[PDB]
RNA sequence: AAAAUUUUAGGAAUAGUUAAUAAUAAUUUAUAAUUUUGAUUAGAUUGUUUUGUUAAUGCUAUUAGAUGGGUGUGGAAAAAUAAAAAAAAUAAUUAAUAUAUAUCAAUAAUAAAUUAAAGGAUGCCAGCCGUUGCGGUAAUUUCUUAAAUA
C-alpha cells in the first residue's frame, strides 16, 4: 500500500491526456502495427529519437505492412545521420582486440544553436564534417597546368551521373560547360566519386577527416564499385558537388479570404518562408542504386516522380478498391457526405484523402514535391527518381494583409538571409551514400510477404536474396 | 590526424622530435624547412634516437599545406612568421583549406595575430596563436607554457597534440588573446623584476647585512615574487660589489626589451603625451639604460645600477 | 470561426471548405496537408484531431530547428500558421469521444484537470455553456483546437482556480477568465526576485504605496501585498481581468485588503484636483512588460505628429515617459523582466540602458541579475500555440531587476550612492 | 523468476535466499544517518512483520570526541571516537 | 563553532562533536590534503628515520 | 560479476550478444594468479 | 545608508546563492520520502476499464 | 568508455595531465562539472588502476 | 458565465447542488428591460492633418455614450482590445452601480 | 493447523448448504448446518496497548500487509514495476555519493510531497414630463486573539 493523507472530500480521480505512444512510435519510424490500406507517392518525414530507428524498423518504412512490391517513395529523416570513427587493433595488454568506434549519431548534433545575450551568429554546414569537406574542395580548388576540366571528367564523375564510358563522361562535361557559357556567373551539380587525395593509407584505407558519414539504420549493402579490377575504396561513399561556371545578415524592409466575416485584427497577421536562390535559365538521377543524400547545407530539392512508380500505385490502389468495393455507395455530392458510413464509403473517403494529400503536397504541374533538406537530415531517394537541387538562401516575413492586395514581393517586413565557360570553383552539398538496388517483389512474392514475419529476424536474407522467397514460412 | 611542423628555428626542433617521439605512429609527422639539408639532418636524428611514425620532408608551403591537418609555426621573429603566414605568394594562410588548423607559436604582435585570424577566418581555416615561453632544455623536457587563443573547440580537438610537447597549455580567448598574455607577463616580469631591485638596493641603503633571512621574509610577506626570489641571491653580491660585471644568461635585457617592443604597436595611442602606465615605463626606462650602457646581453639583474638613469629620462621628458 | 469555401483549395471536392479526418491518416500528411494550406477538422473524434495537432508542432518544429533568434521567430510565425488550420467543430459535443455517460471515459486536457465522474456527468454541459459566452455557436460554425485546449484551460481556472505555488502559498488561488494571459513557471521567476528585493527593501526605503501597471493576472500585486504594503493599487487595461483580479482579492481573505484594481491604459488617470485621486504619489512602480515574439522583434518609429517607438521599445519609452507624474519625489520606480529582448534580438540596442544614458532622465539605483531555473511557455498569449523555451536558449535567459529613481531626487538619493561597492553614475558625482 | 525482473535491486539464487550480515541505514539525510548491523535474508523481506533474523549491533559513522580524556589518559585518546554496538 | 551563534546554540544543530554536554565547539584543528606535489617539476621523498625525539 | 575483456573471442553475430565470453590462454593463467590469491 | 548596504548584501547573496541552496533543499526532500508516487501510472489505471 | 551513459571520453579536456586525472578526488571531479555516473566511472577505473587492473572491458553500447 | 455557474454540479462532498438560476423562468430571461438599445447611424474616424475627427449621427444617445465610445476608440487606436473583448463589453450592457 | 477480540436510530431470516462414508473424482445415509447469546445480505470498512488529551483501565487517532482465469513455469506466483538488498573474477571499499548532472524532446502544478538551525461595500430623485439624454452629486452611511474547543 501507498501513503495517502486523508481528506474529508471526495478524492477526485484524474485519467489524464498523455502524448500517444502510437504517435510517437510513427514520427520516429518505429511502427511495427500500422497498416497503411493506400500505397501512394509522396515523402515520408520521420524525426530519429535517440537512435531509435535502426535496419528492422527502416525495412519496414520502405517496404510497408499493407504489402509493397518496392520502395516507391521518398524517406526523409530529420538527423539520423552518423559517423564513424575509424576500427584499429590493439595489440598491446593481454591480447589482441579490435576497438571499433563507434556511430556518434545523436550525441553530435549537425548545427549548435549559438544564442548570445550582450549581423547574427549561425552555423550553415555540418562541424564533423566539413574538414572533409575541405579536402574534396580543396582537390578542385588547385589552379595548376592541368584544367580542372578533365579532372572532373575523369576523377569526380562515374559513368552516368545525369540524363542521357571515358567519351561519355566528357562529352558530358561538354554539354554542360556549353549550357553555362551564356552566363557570367552559373552552377550546375554532378555525382562524383571521392578524390584519391581524400584517402590516406594505413592495408587500411582511410578518409581526410577520420571520419566516415554513414547511416546506421541502411538496410542491405553498399553499392561496389571497380576500380579484373579491384573495388573502389569507400566507393559507396560518393559526393553530390555544385560546380561554378564563368553570420547572416537581417535586413528589414521600409484580408483573410477563408473567413466569412470581417476580422476585427487579422487572425495570422504575418507569413513566413523559406528563400531559395534563382535557378539558371538541369536535374540529375541514379538507376543503379538507392541513394542516402546527407546535406552538408540548407538544400531544396524538386524530385520528379517516375512514372512507372506513378502506374505502380495506381494501379494497386485501384485493385484494392475494386477488390474491397462494393459498389453500394451509389454516389454522393461529396465523398463525406452524411450517410451510412458503409465500408466501402470508408474505403473512398480514405482514397479521396489520400488523393488530397498527394496533390496538395505536389506543386502544381509529372509529379514534383519540393523537399527542404537540412544538415544533419538523411534522405532516401529509390531507384529511378529523378530530381533536381538548389540551395536555399534563409527566411522571410510577409505581411498578409499587404500580400492580399499587391504581392508577397511587396509584401516584404524582415529578410534573413545567408551568404564556354570556365569552372571556377567546386562545393559540396551533399554525401550520397549509393546502396545496391534493394529488391522488388513478383506478384507471389508481394502476395505472400507478410510484415509480421520480418519483425525479429530475416531482413538480411531478404535483402540477400532478394525479395522474399515464396513459401517463406509454409508448405 | 596528418600535423606539420615548419617553424625549425633553434626552439621549434625539439617540438618535431617531442612530436615524433610520442606520436607512437598514432599521427602522421611532417616536417617543412627552408632548406632541405637541414631536415634530413633532423629527420635522421629522430630516427637514430627513434621513430614510430615516418616522417616527410617538405621545401615548399604548397605541398606542407596541401597534405597535413594541422600546420605548427614556431619561428624566430614576426617578420619570418608574416612571410610563413600571408605575405608569401604560396601563403599558408592564403591556401588554406575550408578546415585544416593553423597554430603560431612565435611571439609576434597583436595586430599580426589579427591580420592572420582574420585571414584564416575568411578561408574557412582555423587559426589560433600559441606563443610559448621557457627554455629549449624546457623543451626536450617537455615544459612549456602555451597561451593559445582562438576557437574552443578547434583548441580542444588540439589539446592532445600540444601535451606532446607542452605541460601548461591555456586558452586566453578568442581573436589572438595568446599574444596579449604573452605581452601582458613579458610587461610584469619586467616591472617586478624592477620592483626587487628596489627593495634590495633601499635595504642595502638602510643597512640590514643578513639578506639571507630577508629573502625569506619577503618571499612570506606579501609582494612576494618570483623575479625576487631569483635575482635576490645575485642581487645582494651585486650591490655590496657594484664594481663586478653582471654575469650573462640566456634571458638578457635585450631578450626583454625585444619581447617589449611589441607593447607599443599593441597599445592603442601615445598621443596623449601622458603616460597611463607608470611602473612600466619607469621599469622600460632602467631596461632601455642597461642596453644603452653596453649591458645588453647581460643578466635582468644589472638594472640596479641603472635604475639611477631610470630617472634621467623621466624628468627630462 | 466560419469558413467560406469558396477561398478554399479545392472547394468542388470539399464544398464543406476542409478536409474531414477519418482517424487514418499519417500525421505527416496531415502536416502536408497544413502546410499546402488546408482547413482540417476531426470526423467524429476529437483523438484525431488531438493527435494531428502535437504531431504537426513537432514536425515543424523539427523542420525549423531553434539555431538562433531569427529561426525561432521564423519557426514561431509558420507554427502560428499552420496551427490557425486545426479546427474541430463549434459543436464539439457531436464527437463521439467528447463524453461517454456510462462508462465515465472521455478524451481531451479535460480529465488533466477534472475527474472523469464529475466531468462526464455535471461538467460537459457546463462547459458547453461556458464555451457560448465567448465563441457564440450563431457566430462561429468552427472553432480553432487552440481555442478549444484555452477554452478547456480557462474552464478549469473558472472551476477551480490557479495557483501561484512559489509567489503565493498553497492556500491562495485565482481565477483569471478565459483570454487574461496566466503566469507560467519561468514568468514567476523574474517576480520571486522582485518579491525577495522588495522582502529586503522595504525596510531601508520609506517604501509604502505601490503601483503596479499593467497586472494582467494580479500576480505581482498579490506578491507585493504579500511581501507588505499597505497601499497597493494595480492598472490594467482589462475590464475582465480587473473584475476577475478583485474578485480573488476579496477572495483571499482579509491578508488582501486595500488592493484596487482599475481599468486603464498603461498608467491611472491623471486627475489632479477635480476628483483628486492623485497626490497619492507613490513610493513605488512595478512594471513588468509582457516579451512576445512580435512585440520584442518588430519595434520601430511610428506616426508622424505624434512619432512613438512599437513593441518592447515602445512600451519601456511610454513607462519611462509617463512615470514621475505618478511617482513620489523619494520614490523608486521598479522594473522586473528579463533579458529576452536582448536574446532575440542582441544587434539593436539595450533599450533600457540606452534610456538611462541617452535619454538622462531616471538613474539605476539598483540592478539585480538571477539565471532562468525552470523552463516552460514564456509570455504565452492566452489563445495561441504552445512553444516551449528550448535549452540552449534557455542557458542564456536570465531575470533582471532595474531599480530607477528620478535625478531630481539625486541629492536625496545621493548618499545611497557612496557606499563601497556601488556604481555611481556620472551625474551623481557632480 | 519473474517475468519482468526488478531491475535495480536483482539478486543471486531466488528468494528468501541465504542469511547475510548487511549494514542497514535508515531513511534520513547523511547530518544524522546511523547504520545498524543486522542478520537478515539475501531477498529483504518486507512482507511479514519479521523484517530481519538477527540484530547484531549498531555503528554511528560521525566521529564523536573523546569525553574520557582526563580518565587514565593513554597514547592518543584525544583522537576523536567512532562509536558501534556489537 | 561558537555558541553565540543562534544556529549554533540551538538544540538540533550538528555543528558538535558531542551530545547533551555544551553547545558548539572551541577552536579545533583538522588537517587537509594537498595533493600538489605532482604540480611541482621534480618531487622527491625522502625516508629517514626520526631523529628529533 | 564475469569480466569481459576486449580480448577474448569476438561472436561475429549481430542477432544478440557481440562478445562470446570465451578467453585467451593467458587470461586463463592470470585467473588462477588471482583465484590462489583469494584462497588464501 | 547602512541598512540599505545591509539589504543590498542579503538580496546580493540570494541572487548568488538561489541556484545551489535549491540543489541542496532538493536533495534533503529526496532522501526522505520512502516510495514516490508514479502519478503517471495511477492515470494510466484509472483511465483503464 | 564503455557504457552509453557513462561518456568518459568527453571529458578529455577536463583533466590537465596524466597525475592531474590520477590525483583529484571524488568532491574535485564534482567541482569540475562531471555527472555523477561518469564521475563515479573515472573514480573507479583510476582506482582499478591503481589496484592492478587496467581499463580493458568490452564496450556494451553497440 | 452566471448561466453555467447555475446550471447542475456536484458539491465538495459528492453531494448534488443546482442554483435557481439555472431554471427555465431565470434561465431564458433577456439581458435588458430598460430601453438603452440605440441606434448610432454612422460611426466614423477620419484623418484630418494632425487631429483624429471622430463623427457620431444618431437620433438620441444615451448620457456620456460619445464620450465612452470616445474613450474605448483611443483604446483601440492604441491597441488595447481585440474583436473578443469587444464583443464581451457590448454583452455586458448597463452597470447601475456608479 | 486451532483458541480469542469488530462497527450500523428505525433488528430477520440464511444456503453449490452440516455430519457420516470401502466414496482420490460421494448417483449413498441422517430427525443435518448458520441465527434473536443478533446470523446472511446491504452500508461503513486493512488491521493497528505506538497518535493526541487527561488527576484518569475515559475519550481519541493511525498506511505493516494481503490480493482463485497473464505464461502451469518454479522450491514457492509475489511476475509488466523497479532511492540501488551488489547480483556467481577485489568493478569500487579513508569521502559528505545515497545527485538532479541518466542534463534535449510534445505537458499542463490540474497534481504529488515536505516543516530550516552547515482601501472595500453602496445608492437615490418627474426636468409638467415623447428616446433632449441637463443635473442634484466631487452622493452619503456601513467597513477602519477569536470560532472551533480536549
Amino acid at each position: 500500500r501507498m501513503p495517502r493523507k486523508p481528506t474529508p472530500y471526495v478524492r477526485k480521480f484524474l485519467e489524464g491526456c498523455p502524448l500517444p505512444e502510437t504517435l510517437v512510435d510513427d514520427i520516429a519510424g518505429a511502427n511495427l502495427k500500422s497498416m497503411a490500406p493506400f500505397f501512394t507517392t509522396a515523402p515520408r518525414y520521420i524525426v530519429a529519437a535517440e537512435s531509435r530507428l535502426s535496419k528492422l524498423f527502416f525495412h519496414h518504412a520502405l517496404y510497408p505492412a499493407g504489402g509493397a512490391r518496392r520502395p516507391c517513395r521518398v524517406l526523409i529523416v530529420r538527423g539520423g545521420r552518423s559517423v564513424r570513427e575509424p576500427s584499429f587493433t590493439i595489440n598491446t595488454g593481454g591480447g589482441r582486440g579490435e576497438v571499433g568506434g563507434g556511430s556518434r549519431g545523436y550525441r553530435d548534433p549537425a548545427r549548435r544553436a549559438y544564442f548570445y545575450a550582450r549581423l547574427v551568429k549561425r552555423a550553415s554546414v555540418d562541424g564533423l564534417l566539413s574538414p572533409l569537406c575541405g579536402v574534396i574542395e580543396a582537390h578542385f580548388a588547385v589552379g595548376g597546368t592541368c584544367n580542372d576540366a578533365v579532372a572532373t571528367e575523369g576523377d569526380g564523375t562515374e559513368s552516368l551521373a545525369k540524363g542521357g564510358s571515358n567519351v561519355r563522361a566528357a562529352k558530358r562535361v561538354a554539354r554542360l560547360l556549353h549550357d553555362a557559357a551564356h552566363h557570367l556567373s552559373s552552377f550546375f551539380y554532378v555525382h562524383t566519386q571521392l578524390p584519391d587525395s581524400a584517402l590516406f593509407v594505413s592495408a587500411v584505407f582511410r578518409l581526410a577527416g577520420g571520419l566516415e558519414p554513414t547511416v546506421h539504420f541502411a538496410v542491405g549493402a553498399p553499392l561496389s564499385v571497380l576500380q579484373s579490377t579491384t573495388v573502389l575504396p569507400f566507393g559507396h561513399i560518393q559526393c553530390l558537388l555544385r560546380v561554378r561556371t564563368r553570420t547572416p545578415w537581417c535586413n528589414t524592409a521600409g484580408v483573410e479570404p477563408w473567413k466569412l466575416g470581417v476580422s476585427l485584427d487579422p487572425k495570422v497577421p504575418f507569413f513566413m518562408r523559406t528563400l531559395t536562390e534563382k535557378r539558371p535559365s538541369q536535374l540529375l538521377v541514379r538507376n543503379d542504386c538507392e541513394t542516402y543524400l546527407l546535406p552538408q547545407r540548407e538544400l531544396l530539392l524538386s524530385f520528379h516522380v517516375p512514372e512507372e512508380a506513378e502506374a505502380m500505385c495506381k494501379e494497386q490502389n485501384e485493385e484494392r478498391m475494386r477488390r474491397q468495393a462494393a459498389l453500394g455507395y451509389g454516389s454522393p455530392s461529396h465523398v463525406f457526405a452524411e450517410g451510412p458510413r458503409t465500408f466501402a464509403r470508408v474505403l473512398h473517403g480514405m482514397k479521396a484523402n489520400l488523393a488530397a494529400v498527394e496533390e496538395a503536397s505536389s506543386t502544381f504541374r509529372s509529379r514534383v514535391y519540393e523537399v527542404r533538406a537540412l544538415p544533419g537530415d538523411v534522405v532516401f531517394v529509390p531507384r529511378g527518381w529523378k530530381y533536381s537541387v538548389e540551395r536555399i538562401v534563409g527566411t522571410a516575413i510577409i505581411d498578409a494583409v499587404a500580400a492580399s492586395t499587391a504581392s508577397p514581393r511587396e509584401a516584404l517586413r524582415a529578410v534573413f538571409r545567408t551568404a564556354n565557360a570556365e569552372i571556377v570553383g567546386v562545393e559540396v552539398d551533399a554525401f550520397v551514400l549509393c546502396y545496391k538496388p534493394y529488391p522488388v517483389l513478383s506478384n507471389a512474392q508481394a502476395s505472400t510477404y507478410v510484415a509480421a514475419n520480418y519483425v525479429h529476424s530475416g531482413i538480411d536474407d531478404f535483402y540477400a536474396k532478394g525479395g522474399n522467397d515464396v513459401y517463406h514460412k509454409y508448405t | 590526424l596528418n600535423v606539420g611542423v615548419v617553424g625549425m628555428g633553434n626552439m621549434g626542433v625539439p617540438i618535431a622530435r617531442n612530436l615524433g617521439f610520442k606520436a607512437r605512429s598514432a599521427m602522421y609527422l611532417q616536417i617543412h624547412s627552408r632548406a632541405l639539408s637541414k631536415a634530413k639532418r633532423v629527420c635522421d636524428d629522430l630516427s637514430v634516437d627513434g621513430a614510430t611514425c615516418a616522417m616527410r620532408i617538405h621545401d615548399r608551403y604548397s605541398t606542407m599545406t596541401k597534405w597535413c591537418d594541422v600546420i605548427v609555426l614556431a619561428l624566430a621573429d614576426v617578420k619570418a612568421s608574416r612571410h610563413a603566414l600571408l605575405e608569401d605568394n604560396e601563403s599558408l594562410i592564403m591556401n588554406a583549406r575550408k578546415g585544416q588548423i593553423i597554430v603560431d607559436h612565435t611571439t609576434v604582435d597583436a595586430e599580426t595575430s589579427r591580420e592572420c585570424a582574420h585571414e584564416a577566418a575568411r578561408r574557412g581555416a582555423y587559426f589560433l596563436d600559441a606563443p610559448m615561453s621557457g627554455s629549449p632544455r624546457a623543451c626536450f623536457n617537455g615544459q612549456l607554457l602555451l597561451m593559445v587563443g582562438g576557437d574552443a573547440e578547434t583548441f580542444q580537438k588540439m589539446l592532445p597534440i600540444f601535451h606532446m610537447y607542452a605541460d601548461n597549455v591555456f586558452h586566453m580567448g578568442e581573436s589572438g588573446s595568446g599574444t596579449a598574455a604573452k605581452m601582458i607577463s613579458q610587461a610584469l616580469v619586467a616591472s617586478h623584476n624592477a620592483a626587487a631591485a628596489e627593495a634590495l638596493s633601499m635595504a642595502h641603503a638602510l643597512g640590514i647585512e643578513d639578506q639571507s633571512k630577508l629573502v625569506q621574509v619577503l618571499d612570506a610577506s606579501w609582494g612576494s615574487s618570483t623575479m625576487l626570489r631569483r635575482n635576490a641571491p645575485l642581487l645582494q653580491d651585486l650591490i655590496r660589489n657594484p664594481d663586478k660585471t653582471p654575469p650573462t644568461s640566456a634571458v638578457s635585457v635585450d631578450r626583454l626589451l625585444s619581447d617589449l617592443a611589441h607593447l607599443d604597436a599593441s597599445l592603442p595611442k601615445r598621443g596623449g603625451e601622458d603616460e597611463p602606465f607608470p611602473v612600466f615605463d619607469a621599469a622600460l626606462r632602467s631596461l632601455a639604460a642597461a642596453s644603452d650602457a653596453g649591458m645588453g646581453d647581460r643578466d635582468l639583474a644589472s638594472v640596479v645600477h641603472y635604475i639611477e638613469a631610470g630617472e634621467a629620462e623621466l624628468r627630462n621628458r | 470561426i466560419t469558413l467560406r469555401p469558396d477561398a478554399t483549395v479545392d472547394p468542388e471536392r470539399y464544398p464543406l471548405g476542409y478536409v474531414p479526418l477519418d482517424g487514418s491518416e499519417s500525421v505527416d500528411s496531415v502536416w502536408s496537408l497544413v502546410k499546402s494550406g488546408a482547413f482540417v477538422a476531426p470526423l467524429s473524434k476529437i483523438e484525431t484531431i488531438h493527435r494531428a495537432h502535437v504531431g504537426i508542432r513537432y514536425l515543424t518544429q523539427s523542420e525549423y530547428p531553434a539555431l538562433s533568434s531569427i529561426d525561432v521567430v521564423g519557426l514561431q510565425t509558420r507554427l502560428k500558421e499552420l496551427c490557425s488550420r486545426l479546427l474541430i467543430r463549434r459543436d464539439f459535443w457531436v464527437l463521439d469521444d467528447y463524453n461517454d455517460p456510462e462508462l465515465n471515459s472521455s478524451f481531451g486536457i479535460q480529465n488533466m484537470y477534472f475527474d472523469n465522474f464529475k466531468w462526464s456527468q455535471v461538467l460537459w454541459r457546463r462547459f458547453q455553456q461556458y464555451v457560448e459566452e465567448y465563441f457564440p455557436v450563431a457566430e462561429h460554425t468552427h472553432l480553432t483546437y487552440d481555442e478549444y485546449l484555452q477554452l478547456l484551460r480557462s474552464f478549469s481556472h473558472f472551476e477551480q482556480g490557479a495557483k501561484l505555488l512559489p509567489l503565493l502559498p498553497k492556500r491562495y488561488r485565482i481565477h483569471p477568465p478565459f483570454g487574461v494571459p496566466a503566469l507560467s513557471r519561468i514568468d514567476m521567476e523574474p517576480l520571486l526576485l522582485y518579491s525577495q528585493w522588495l522582502k529586503n527593501f522595504r525596510g531601508p526605503l520609506k517604501l509604502d504605496a505601490a503601483l503596479v501597471i499593467r497586472s494582467g493576472c494580479g500576480a505581482a500585486v498579490f506578491a507585493t501585498k504579500l511581501n507588505g504594503v499597505p497601499i497597493v493599487r494595480g492598472v490594467d487595461p482589462n475590464p475582465r481581468a480587473v473584475m476577475s483580479c478583485r474578485k480573488d482579492a476579496q477572495r483571499m481573505g482579509r491578508r488582501f485588503d486595500s488592493i484596487s484594481f482599475r481599468v486603464g491604459e498603461m498608467f491611472p488617470d491623471k486627475d489632479d484636483g477635480n476628483g483628486v485621486p492623485n497626490s497619492r504619489k507613490y513610493d513605488i512602480i512595478v512594471f513588468y512588460p509582457d516579451q512576445g515574439c512580435y512585440n520584442l522583434f518588430f519595434t520601430n518609429a511610428i506616426g508622424e505628429y505624434a512619432p512613438v517607438l512599437t513593441g518592447f521599445a515602445g512600451t519601456l519609452e511610454h513607462f519611462f515617459e509617463e512615470a514621475g507624474d505618478y511617482l513620489s519625489d523619494s520614490g523608486v520606480i521598479v522594473l522586473c523582466c528579463t533579458n529576452v529582448y536582448s536574446i532575440l534580438k542582441p544587434t539593436e540596442p539595450h533599450p533600457i540602458e540606452y534610456e538611462i544614458k541617452v535619454n538622462r532622465r531616471w538613474v539605476l539605483l539598483d540592478y539585480y541579475d538571477m539565471p532562468v531555473r525552470g523552463k516552460g511557455t514564456l509570455s504565452h498569449t492566452p489563445t495561441d500555440h504552445h512553444y516551449r523555451i528550448p535549452m540552449e536558449m534557455r542557458k542564456c535567459m536570465r531575470s533582471e531587476l532595474w531599480v530607477l529613481h528620478k535625478m531630481t531626487s539625486i541629492a536625496h538619493f545621493a548618499h545611497i550612492h557612496n557606499i563601497p561597492g556601488a556604481q555611481p553614475p556620472s551625474c551623481v558625482v557632480s | 523468476a519473474r517475468a519482468v525482473i526488478k531491475r535495480r535491486s536483482p539478486q543471486l539464487w531466488g528468494a528468501p535466499g541465504a542469511p547475510i550480515i548487511r549494514m542497514r541505514g535508515h531513511h534520513v539525510v547523511w547530518k544524522f544517518q546511523s547504520y545498524d548491523l543486522v542478520v537478515e535474508h539475501t531477498h529483504k523481506r518486507r512482507n511479514s512483520d519479521i523484517r530481519l533474523l538477527h540484530y547484531l549491533g549498531k555503528h554511528c559513522p560521525h566521529p564523536q570526541k573523546s569525553l574520557w580524556s582526563p580518565d587514565t589518559p593513554v597514547a592518543q585518546d584525544r583522537h576523536l571516537f567512532m562509536l558501534t554496538t556489537v | 563553532w561558537s555558541p553565540r551563534d543562534p544556529s549554533i546554540f540551538h538544540e538540533t544543530s550538528t555543528r558538535k562533536f558531542q551530545d547533551h554536554l555544551y553547545e558548539g565547539e572551541p577552536l579545533f584543528m583538522q588537517l587537509r590534503q594537498c595533493p600538489w606535489r605532482t604540480q611541482a617539476k621534480v618531487s622527491e621523498r625522502w625516508e629517514m628515520d626520526e631523529v628529533a625525539i | 560479476r564475469q569480466i569481459r575483456p576486449y580480448y577474448n573471442l569476438p561472436s561475429k553475430s549481430e542477432h544478440g550478444r557481440k562478445m562470446t565470453g570465451f578467453l585467451t590462454p593467458y587470461r586463463h593463467w592470470m585467473w588462477k594468479q588471482n583465484e590462489l590469491w583469494r584462497n588464501v | 545608508a547602512d541598512a540599505v548596504r545591509r539589504a543590498k548584501i542579503r538580496t546580493v547573496q540570494h541572487t548568488k546563492n538561489a541556484l545551489p541552496f535549491a540543489a541542496k533543499k532538493r536533495a534533503a526532500q529526496r532522501a526522505l520520502q520512502v516510495r514516490r508516487r508514479n502519478v503517471r501510472l495511477e492515470m494510466s489505471g484509472n483511465r483503464r476499464r | 568508455d564503455i557504457h552509453r551513459l557513462r561518456p568518459t571520453s568527453d571529458f578529455k579536456a577536463s583533466f590537465k595531465d596524466w597525475n592531474d586525472l590520477f590525483t583529484c578526488d571524488k568532491r574535485q571531479l564534482r567541482v569540475r562539472g562531471i555527472p555523477r555516473m561518469t564521475r563515479d566511472a573515472i573514480r573507479t577505473a583510476v582506482q582499478a588502476f591503481q589496484n592492478g587492473n587496467p581499463p580493458e572491458r568490452f564496450d556494451t553500447k553497440e | 458565465l452566471d448561466r453555467a455557474a447555475a446550471l447542475p454540479t456536484f458539491n465538495e462532498y459528492g453531494q448534488r447542488v443546482v442554483q435557481p438560476g439555472a431554471h427555465g423562468k431565470e434561465y431564458y430571461r433577456v439581458a435588458t428591460n430598460l430601453p438603452t438599445v440605440r441606434t448610432v447611424d454612422r460611426l466614423d474616424v477620419v484623418r484630418q492633418d494632425d487631429e483624429v475627427l471622430i463623427w457620431f449621427v444618431g437620433r438620441s444617445f444615451l448620457r456620456h455614450q460619445i464620450r465612452n465610445m470616445v474613450s474605448v476608440l483611443k483604446a483601440a487606436g492604441h491597441g488595447l482590445w481585440n474583436d473578443l473583448e469587444l464583443q464581451q463589453a457590448l454583452q455586458s450592457g448597463f452597470e447601475p452601480s456608479r
